[PDB]
């Protein structure tokens, strides 16, 4: 879809009233299709390693989030299509320039390709940037063809701060979501019972993303 | 209160980002 309407008459507007925008059907399913390809055969050549998190404790990581994960610059062999669906999201960013807020996004995190193996395998309540490290926006494509929710649960439950609602995002095939990456949305991953793929990428805000650096470059 | 960093998911936060 043109880049330019979908973001500045939907995406701009939805995220600024309510933090949270799910655009679906957003490449189509011969892409979607080849993207399952791709992802599939990461997880088949043994690519994933266990999701971390920003700061370890004493706790086990799959105490915390049950995934596996690699992450995609979007070049590499065999990843093509995952690197159009990035240039994609790319796009739509772009053409959000200085409209998502007050923010300033410049960059962003290589994707994370990411997979609950079923088994119950979920992600407990969180934020994805409680602390300021530089991620204002989450971008999440999800690419399950035959996914049925009610069964093999894996839905992301998002608890907008202030909302009557919270909102249950299943992760449909060919489904790109976004939202705030801060403590306005905390989020959880429900039990999965079938093998569920999501790929994620986190914009930075400028400034944001500055201070966090400097904070790790200095100790 | 529980430190959120502790179940916030890794970025890498060396290395650069990628620039849009």
């Amino acid at each position: 879809l043109p880049a330019l309407k979908l973001a500045l008459e939907y995406i701009v507007p939805c995220m600024n009233k309510h933090g949270i925008c799910v655009v679906d059907d957003f490449l189509g399913k011969e892409t979607g299709q080849q993207i399952g390809d791709e992802v599939r055969a990461l997880h088949d050549t043994g690519k994933f390693t266990d999701g971390q998190l920003v700061s370890q404790k004493s706790d086990s990581s799959k105490d915390i989030r049950g995934d596996k994960i690699t992450w995609i610059e979007g070049k590499e062999p065999g990843c093509e299509t995952i690197g159009l669906l990035m240039s994609s999201m790319d796009d739509l960013i772009r053409h959000c320039n200085g409209k998502l807020g007050s923010y300033k996004i410049n960059g962003r995190t290589k994707a994370m390709v990411a997979c609950y193996p079923g088994n119950g395998t979920g992600y407990v309540r969180h934020v994805d940037n409680p602390n300021g490290d530089g991620r204002c926006v989450t971008c999440i494509y999800y690419l399950n063809k035959d996914w049925d929710a009610k069964v093999s649960g894996g839905i992301l439950r998002i608890f907008p701060e202030g909302k009557a609602q919270f909102a249950d995002i299943e992760p449909k095939f060919d489904r790109l979501l976004f939202f705030w990456s801060d403590r306005r949305n905390p989020h959880e991953v429900q039990p999965a019972y079938a093998t569920r793929y999501a790929i994620t990428v986190w914009y930075f805000d400028a400034d944001e993303r500055a201070r966090a650096k400097v904070k790790y470059l200095t100790g | 209160e529980l430190d959120l960093e502790t179940l916030a998911p890794y970025i890498p936060m060396d290395g650069e980002d990628f620039q849009l």
